[PDB]
RNA sequence: GGGGCAGAAAAUUGGACGA
RNA sequence: CUUAAUGUCACGGUACCCAAUUUUCUGCCCC
């Protein structure tokens, strides 16, 4: 009786090269993949050996008959035979080394070649079957090869995979191995024949076919009866970009094109790409530029119009990859090749032992099926090697170096590009959780001749779980990561990469099957640990990048079922264990048998739960309030979506679980990597271990707590998301930054930079919520260190996000949640300078804004004060300041160019509003930072860090002396101003904040409460340096004379006489308004802090300048110090801050109260800042008027 | 010149500064890794435009990093294999497009040949000896002959003389070369001229040399390989070198460290096995009288004893022991009693399993008769049934009574000398010293291959001891530590005038650490791990083998009647180093004079009956309980022979 | 005298302690 | 053309581990 056998695989299976029994030993992969399907080279054909399905059927029959105590509808069965070479030899091609399930008695008769038992005849014992070649199809039972149901190409059926083996004591994986993951949708049906001459054992054969559930590493059913043109276009566009000397930013174009797959076709068809500035007449710096004449916004539209067939996802991905590769060819393409430690281990390795295992008669065995949903409470990662490496057939590439693809860290996607959760990763996570619950497991051994009998290994030998794919075939968001150099608190060179993370909230179906005698206590502990109860929160750390905080799955909709294998096995055969129909079990509430599990224990009933798994990870959820705007600088995402914003804030893309797909509203958050890095830097600076020479065998208080190159991290973080977003209505605030030239006093040639952060004010801060987990192996010192790090976060030293020096992400406090552990929760007048500068150049013709000369000499501190652990000698702390205005202050809010709403009277006239966030009037931090930085640089003759070179009216750059140029990297040396405020490759040691008024009168009353302004024309360096013979004028500064009364008087006489639509009118402060801002500092010496103090409040009758209209007299500010907090909180004595300012003057003098007027350049500086108000334009440019114009 | 040449010169300088023995091995690997960083970084920027000199430099660097990676026990490190493979591939790419001078060709072929030598030593299946022979011939015919200034040429010549070709024109340079060590000269004399005398004194010079070389140094593996070479073709020289290599291995495996120098450098089971073979076949020869042959069996006994357990003997201290347990799991870590001194009426049975010969051994010593004897047996079916019982007991604890019956029944069938009168005479107490497989076997319950064969404990008094150095040459109070539920195991044993010193109910771990040297009786639960983390279920978590070693300093000289379930058979089924890691072994190690430990799960009633046995503070108790009814009720045999006598009086 | 600037310079792969 | 039968636990193995999208900049100004 010939029976046609078919296959239907329901999860990605694996196949290997054919080779042969003589050739299997030569190739380690073939020996490893004996239990896999076989592939041939003719592109080629695929099939599975009849011997492999024969072994599967033999295992099925032995297990099935042990289930029923060796009795199967009347006929008894005997033990069989699995031992060879007892008389002559001819060992079978396959070796068992497995615990064969043997029986109590199995005593019917000594079976010979007359009355062979059903299991014996299925084994083909007493037939004419041989073991050499075959030579005839004369078998009593034959298992022919199973073939797929036009010379299909090799890659169309398989894609390579790299499975892994992660150690338990460490987090590092010691070794890996290749894999040829196939497809289970289209090329997953096989076809073959089986013959059975003996009718006495047909029932057993059919039952085995219905019972087998393990074939080629995948659940299966047994059934009875172009880019070539894109390459050229990428080359063309790259060449055209290079012809414009703008090749440096081709990769950000590749990243933008790759990100563009998230958006639909309308971003390119409806021209939704950003249009640049409204009236720039030049377009976006990247999008609206001309490639080979045509605009790129339209060139890409044409290229897509020629490429509808491939699809938007494929077109964008291929264009990005091609652009990246073409850029890499003319940066050489980066190639990766490890030296050692790349162990690809298979353990090929004759004890040929036989272990009979006899289960007691009458044992109650049941097979439990677990069905549920694996919701990702955090973004998930599943590591997969790069494309063009996962191509099968083109492997072994021996001492060959591979090519880096566009994505540094891919994520596991199937052929249809939906997120897939692999069997191997979930099995490994279950192994880790089971070993934790038991507390005693074995590090898995490979090629071991005898099965491990440890606790964790036994229960997984009876656990089978299926691969799952999420019903969300949408591109994964790309989470960039950067590495910070502790020496200079900046980016480590060559340390930027991308991470492909899936959206949080996806519903991955979860299938787990346990085939044992009793449902284990530890697996119940694991399931309850994974469950997302009311307060359990879910604890299935599943996937990779767990240290960052990616992969915390919260199992939910959990349903436990079970057949009774002893008495209801025929139903199991009939419904095939519902393999592949796992979805139907969720809605059903049901097939014959499969009664739901009613004895499933709760969380507070499992002893191993509380013993090992519950304390394993202790959550510490805490909220951070920041009274300042927060910005994370997602630049790549900023080069898309309307707004033309250079740096938008990072927004998580959350997916609504079970609801209508993805949520249109974004979720602003701080990256979990940022949280982990800030805590790690905190502990490193408080422990003195950051900046160490090496961490080879190190065991410091950072490698233990935050992991290292080899060990895993014992503390895992999460996203620092925002919860205070529903009561803002102005969550995103547009703030503009311009780099003022140190010579012209105006905008540089290319300096405008608009940042687009979140909201946040002292009267309405942002509530940022996040959590981190603690492993149950920390002593008192480590928990104390992490608590001190959290307190330092609370104290405000470490700002979240970017541009912390300006004031972004300045924390106002931390509120620990009441659910934190008890031990963790319990353990967590003004100085006015008396210096007076007469400024008596003319107490009783004029100049608009005199210049300042400081000399070309500069002292470069080559010994950089590293941003590592705090120096004991150096002083760190906080400075509180009181800000008052001697003249009205004007600071516009560019976010609303029509704040005054006066366009009705005259359209096209700019009318700003005074800067404010959430309605609280505030001075931007950049203003104070630039003010005091220019002041300190002129005080210490630091440099001209921002200089507008490349101008004639030759020697565009030679006009300035070749000693005071802006500073290059640290090799040359860093100025004291560059040592304090910082530069590129060296983060500044002083961070400024935001000024809140909360005092003084309200406004200035003269369109209401907002006096007009004259025309503020562009600064003209030609006037300062009329003749080329002159070398250069010095730093430019503005006087303090109150010319604002002229504007306040002739407001109507100038708002209509000239410039009807060219002027700008915005509201201003009044005289004597009191503000308050904080100026933090880390790792400053004595003289540095003294000079900073003298820069803040040099003394009486000296004031700085802020805001617009400095030549018009607007915006003069007076600063006073309340408290100089210092921690090594301690308040320094108010005795004029002795030994700090005095040491500053002492160190400055080379280059009782002191005498600043002695130094000439200091004298000129303070003359230019004198305020004479405490008590009581064409004829000049003529050649005969004044040749030598001085300062 | 170019950056290529400068970086190659730097790599050459680093490789030269790392190759010489003057550089400490502490800072030897780092130099090679740095040079190979430079080499591969140079290679990555130019895949095929790279000169052959850089390829041969990379091959040499891979060879150097391979030779500084040493075997980690029974498994060769995979970094070494990968380095050899990469070096051979790079040198093949070098010679495929060779564009250098004659000296460059000589160096390339020399490096390829020595890489092939080490790869054949490590993985013979891939680089078979025929292709190795062809490559060595191609190297020597190209000028790889200089033995005075190139030790690799000496290695090539030695491998050729192994392979079976003559070098009569090269021995003059081979013997006069200063770089050649004792082994090279021994190979030269044994193969070039087929001599045995000069080979013999150079061989003994090598034996003396091994006395100072650490167990990690490759000369040990070379010597063992040469002994196997001499064993392949019947020679009379490998006897003496086996004996002296054994002596040197004993004198050396007493100075190495247990923390990180003994698990994975005592890979010399083959050496001790074949020294045992040499002693046995020397004793197999006819002797004029029984005065030297009878004394060579004693030497066999020391062969057996010196390999069994040296880790346990030498066991703050807590940190070092935690390092030991970490190193057990293949992780990363950051006088002797004379064998003739045996009390009267006691016979000691030493044990050794020969992996080379495939047969077991047994050495007895009747103190009254002063006789040492040896007999042979197979150990394959015993391993079969031992694993069968262990698996069917781990899966089903009490249901493995039938497999206990089978294992104990076939132990006597395969080991009939236990019941032989001439081997172990009736009545005298028997002390067993097993070797890596028989420790877990319940030899006290061995059943003679008879129609109704009795046990071994029935007609002898059995005592176990992991090694021989454990045996070595107080208060009269008694203490009890109980942590069972207060519903059973109460009787009168809880209060029968035990002792007011430390007798407790619901005792804790700290209580066991405060005792005044009394015959401690302990009745709690144990689990057994897999490592040696077999906990004891005292209060406040429980006391572990780790804690027993670290803290228990009061039970010295005590007679422990520990009756906790799964104590003596804590160590797993498979062996690693022939070290026994039971809780009873820990108590014996800290200074106890004897422990009646339980192998597998026991019951409360049996522990109470053993505790009730206050006749003199066992075997007769086992006889009375019904240990002779293994064929009438396997369940009652399960719960009787679990208690075994561990220790020596 | 009927405004300019709207960013720029980078970093976008470095790895991965067994005696 | 597959396979070889009195022995295939490869569901026998988490692409795992490490590194803060950041450092620097006054929406500002005259021939
Ligand atoms: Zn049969
Ligand atoms: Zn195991
Ligand atoms: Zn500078």
């Amino acid at each position: 009786m010939n029976i046609t056998v078919e296959l239907t695989f329901f999860e990605p299976y694996r196949l290997v090269e054919w080779f042969d029994w003589d050739a299997r030993k030569k190739s380690h992969s073939a020996m490893r993949g004996q239990a896999f399907a076989q592939w041939t080279w003719k592109a080629g054909k695929s099939f599975i050996t009849g011997t492999l399905v024969r072994s599967a059927v033999i295992k099925a029959v032995e297990e099935l008959l042990s289930l029923n105590n060796g009795k199967w509808e009347g006929v008894p069965c005997c033990n069989g035979s699995f031992q060879t070479d007892e008389s002559k030899g001819k060992k079978p091609s396959f070796l068992r080394k497995r615990h064969t399930l043997q029986w109590q008695a199995n005593n019917k008769n000594i079976c010979d070649k007359e009355e062979a038992c059903p299991f014996c005849i299925l084994l083909g014992r007493f037939d004419n079957a041989g073991k050499v070649h075959e030579r005839n199809k004369d078998y009593d039972i034959h298992f022919s090869n199973f073939d797929l149901d036009n010379d299909l190409r090799l890659v169309d059926i398989a894609s390579g995979r790299i499975l892994n083996r992660v150690d338990f004591d460490t987090g590092k994986a010691k070794d890996y191995f290749r894999t040829w993951e196939a497809d289970y949708e289209t090329y997953g049906t096989y076809t073959g024949r089986i013959t059975l001459r003996n009718e006495h054992a047909k029932k057993l054969l059919l039952a085995s076919l219905g019972f087998v559930d393990k074939l080629c590493g995948a659940l299966c059913r047994i059934e009875v009866i172009h880019n070539d043109e894109l390459r050229k276009q990428a080359e063309v566009i790259v060449e055209a970009f290079k012809q414009n000397d703008k090749l440096e930013k081709i990769r950000i174009l590749a990243d933008a094109i790759r990100t563009l797959r998230l958006h639909g076709e309308g971003v390119i068809e409806k021209d939704e790409l950003p249009d640049g500035k409204e009236e720039r007449d030049k377009g976006h710096h990247l999008w609206d530029i001309k490639v080979q004449g045509t605009a790129l916004r339209t060139k890409l539209k044409e290229l897509w119009q020629s490429n509808k067939d491939i699809g938007w996802r494929k077109f964008t991905e291929m264009l990005g990859s091609n652009l990246y590769l073409i850029y890499k060819k003319e940066t050489g393409v980066s190639t990766r090749f490890r030296i050692l430690g790349d162990t690809e281990y298979y353990s090929k390795a004759g004890s040929d032992l036989f272990i009979p295992v006899t289960p007691p008669e009458g044992i109650e065995t049941k097979e439990w099926i677990i069905v549920g949903r694996l919701k990702a409470a955090t973004p998930f990662y599943f590591g997969v090697q790069q494309p063009s490496d996962s191509i099968p057939g083109k492997e072994k590439k021996e001492d060959s170096l591979v090519i880096n693809e566009h994505a540094s860290f891919n994520i596991l996607l199937d052929k249809e590009n939906r997120y897939r959760i692999p069997r191997s990763a979930l099995r490994g996570a279950l192994r880790r959780d089971l070993r934790t619950a038991f507390g005693s497991g074995c590090n898995v051994s490979l090629g071991g001749q005898i099965l491990c009998n440890c606790k964790v290994c036994i229960e997984m030998r009876r656990i089978t779980l299926k691969d799952s794919v999420s019903d969300f075939s949408e591109p994964p968001e790309i989470r960039y990561r950067i590495a910070k150099n502790p020496g200079t608190a900046t980016v480590e060179d060559g340390s930027l990469f991308d991470i492909e993370v899936g959206p949080e909230g996806l519903t991955f179906p979860f299938v787990l099957r346990y085939r044992g005698h009793k449902f284990p206590e530890q697996l119940s502990s694991v399931i309850r640990y994974w469950e997302e109860n009311d307060g359990k929160n879910g604890m299935a750390w599943l996937g990779g990048l767990d240290s960052t905080g990616k992969g915390r799955f919260a199992l939910k909709d959990i349903k436990i079922f079970e057949w009774d294998l002893n008495q209801k096995i025929n139903e199991y055969i009939k419904e095939r264990g519902m393999r592949g129909k796992e979805k139907e079990l969720l809605e059903m509430g049901l097939p014959d048998g499969l009664i739901p599990y009613k004895f499933f224990e709760e969380r507070e009933c499992l002893f191993p739960y509380k013993e090992n798994l519950k304390p394993q990870w202790s959550e510490v959820q805490y909220t951070i309030e920041v009274g300042s705007p927060l910005l994370t600088a997602d630049t790549i995402s900023a080069l898309t979506e309307p707004g033309n914003r250079a740096a938008i804030a990072y927004k998580k893309r959350v997916y609504n679980d079970g609801n209508n797909a993805i949520e249109p509203e974004p979720r602003f958050a701080v990256k979990s990597e940022t949280h982990r890095g800030i805590f790690r830097t905190a502990v490193g600076r408080r422990t003195g271990d950051l900046g160490k020479e090496d961490h080879e065998d190190c065991t410091c208080d950072m490698c233990i707590i935050f992991g290292n190159e080899h060990e895993s991290s014992k503390i895992r973080f999460e996203d620092l998301e925002l919860i205070n977003g529903n009561e803002f209505e102005k969550l995103e605030k547009h703030i503009d930054h311009v780099a003022i030239d140190r010579f012209t006093g105006g905008a540089l040639d290319k300096a405008k930079f608009d940042t687009y952060p979140l909201a946040g004010s002292p009267k309405k801060p942002l509530k940022l919520k996040g959590r981190f987990w603690i492993k149950k192996g920390f002593s008192g010192d480590h928990k104390l260190l992490i608590t001190t790090a959290l307190s330092d976060i609370r104290d405000g030293l470490y700002p979240l996000g970017s541009k912390g020096g300006v004031g972004y992400g300045w924390v106002a406090g931390i509120s620990i949640d009441d659910n934190v552990p008890d031990d963790f929760k319990e353990m967590i007048g003004p100085i006015n300078n008396d210096y007076v500068h007469p400024g008596h150049q003319s107490p009783k013709i004029y100049y608009p804004h005199y210049f300042l000369d400081s000399g070309s000499k500069v002292y470069r501190e080559k010994d950089i004060i590293t941003h590592e652990e705090f120096t004991e000698e150096l002083l760190s702390g906080k400075i509180n300041c009181k800000l008052e205005t001697l003249t009205p202050l004007i600071i516009p809010d560019t976010s609303d160019e029509n704040g005054l709403k006066l366009q009705g009277n005259k359209p096209g006239h700019k009318n700003y509003k005074f800067f404010n966030i959430n309605g609280e009037l505030m001075i931007p931090g950049s203003e104070l930072r630039g003010m005091l930085r220019t002041h300190f640089e002129a005080l210490t003759k630091s440099c001209f860090a921002i200089f507008g070179e490349d101008s004639t009216l030759k020697t565009l750059g030679g006009k300035l002396d070749k000693a005071l140029h802006p500073c290059t990297g640290l090799s040359d040396g860093l100025c004291p101003g560059c040592h304090l405020f910082g530069t590129t490759d060296y983060k500044g040691r002083v961070k400024f904040g935001f000024a809140k008024y909360e005092n003084g009168p309200e406004w200035l009353i003269t369109p209401e409460r907002s006096l007009t302004l004259g025309v503020l024309e562009s600064p003209r360096p030609a006037f300062s340096i009329p003749d080329d013979e002159s070398e250069i004028p010095g730093r430019k500064f503005y006087l303090h004379h109150n010319g604002w009364r002229i504007i306040r008087q002739k407001q109507l006489e100038i708002r209509e006489t000239v410039q009807p639509e060219r002027n700008v009118t915005t509201e201003v402060m009044d005289k004597g308004n009191v503000f308050s801002f904080d100026v933090r500092f880390e790792n400053l010496r004595e003289w540095e802090l003294g000079l900073l103090l003298q820069s803040l409040d040099p003394g009486k009758n000296i004031a700085h300048k802020l805001g617009k209209g400095k030549p018009y007299g607007f915006g003069s500010v007076k600063i006073k110090i309340d408290s100089l907090h210092t921690f090594k909180i301690k308040r320094v004595p108010q005795s004029d801050i002795r030994e700090y300012i005095n040491k500053g003057y002492q160190k400055l003098i080379e280059w009782v109260l002191p005498q600043w007027h002695v130094i000439p350049h200091i004298d000129k500086l303070y003359k230019l800042l004198w305020v004479p108000f405490l008590n009581d334009y064409k004829k000049l440019g003529d050649k005969d008027n004044l040749p030598y114009k001085t300062r | 010149p170019t950056r290529e040449d400068i970086d190659r010169k730097e790599a050459e300088r680093l490789l030269d500064e790392a190759f010489n023995p003057r550089t400490k091995p502490v800072d030897r690997k780092k130099i090679i890794n740095s040079a190979l960083k430079i080499l591969i970084g140079l290679y990555k920027e130019k895949k095929d435009d790279l000169t052959s000199a850089s390829f041969i430099s990379i091959a040499r660097a891979y060879y150097l990093v391979s030779i500084t990676i040493l075997p980690k026990g029974t498994t060769i490190p995979e970094k070494k294999k990968e380095a050899l493979r990469k070096g051979i591939e790079f040198i093949d790419r070098a010679i495929n497009k060779f564009n250098g001078s004659i000296l460059d060709s000589q160096r390339a072929f020399r490096i390829k040949s020595v890489l092939s030598i080490e790869f054949n030593r490590i993985d013979r299946e891939k680089c078979d000896n025929i292709k190795l022979k062809n490559l060595l011939n191609e190297a020597v015919d190209k000028g790889c002959t200089d033995f005075d200034t190139y030790e690799w040429d000496i290695q090539i010549a030695i491998r050729l003389c192994e392979l079976g070709v003559d070098m009569e024109g090269h021995f003059d340079n081979l013997i006069k070369s200063n770089k050649a060590n004792d082994l090279q000269k021994a190979k030269a004399y044994y193969f070039i001229k087929k001599d045995d005398h000069k080979a013999k004194e150079h061989m003994d010079k090598c034996t003396a040399s091994l006395k100072y070389t650490p167990c990690s140094h490759r000369l040990w593996d070379e010597t063992v390989g040469f002994i196997e070479r001499l064993k392949g073709d019947s020679s009379t020289l490998w006897r003496d070198f086996a004996i002296k290599t054994y002596r040197s291995c004993r004198v050396q495996e007493k100075e190495t460290g247990t923390l990180r120098l003994r698990w994975y450098w005592s890979r010399h089971r083959v050496l001790y096995d074949m020294a045992f073979l040499a002693v046995k076949e020397q004793a197999d020869d006819e002797e004029p009288d029984v005065n030297v042959k009878q004394a060579k069996i004693k030497k066999l006994a020391e062969i057996s004893d010196s390999l069994k357990s040296r880790f346990s003997l030498r066991l703050e201290f807590k940190k070092f022991l935690d390092k030991c347990v970490t190193a057990y799991q293949d992780g990363y870590v950051i006088k002797l009693l004379e064998l003739t001194q045996v009390p009267e009426g006691w016979v000691v049975v030493h044990f050794y399993l020969n992996k080379l010969e495939g047969m077991g051994n047994a050495i007895v010593f009747d103190k009254c008769a002063n006789s040492w004897q040896y007999k042979e047996f197979q150990y394959k079916e015993l391993f079969e049934v031992f694993l069968t019982w262990q698996a069917n007991y781990n899966l089903y604890k009490e249901n493995a009574a039938e497999h206990l019956v089978t294992l104990c029944k076939k132990i006597g069938e395969t080991m009939p000398f236990l019941f032989c009168d001439n081997f172990i005479p009736n009545g005298k107490d028997v002390l067993f010293v097993p070797h890596d497989f028989l420790h877990r076997l319940p030899l006290h319950g061995s059943i003679e291959n008879k129609t109704n064969g009795k046990l071994f404990l029935e007609n002898h008094s059995c005592c176990y001891l992991p090694a021989w150095s454990f045996a070595s040459e107080t208060s009269d109070e008694y203490v009890l530590l109980k942590n069972f539920d207060q519903g059973h195991f109460e009787t009168l044993q809880n209060n029968q005038i035990w002792g007011t010193q430390s007798v407790k109910d619901g005792a804790s771990s700290d209580d066991l650490e405060n005792i005044r040297n009394n015959p401690r009786l302990l009745t709690i639960l144990c689990h057994g791990e897999a490592p040696f983390r077999s906990m004891l279920k005292l209060a406040n978590g429980g006391i572990t083998y780790l804690e027993i070693l670290n803290s228990v300093k009061g039970l010295k000289g005590s007679q422990v009647i520990l009756g906790a379930c799964e104590t003596d058979l804590v160590p797993p089924l498979s062996d690693v180093m022939d070290e026994h890691y039971s809780v009873a072994t820990a108590l014996l190690l800290i200074g106890a004079a004897g422990v009646v430990g339980t192998m597998w799960k026991v019951r409360s009633n049996k522990t109470k009956s053993l505790i009730e046995w206050k006749l003199e503070n066992l075997n007769e108790w086992q006889k009375e309980t019904g240990g002779a009814a293994y064929k009438d009720h396997p369940p009652t045999f399960y719960r009787s022979i679990a208690f075994r006598s561990i220790g020596f009086p």
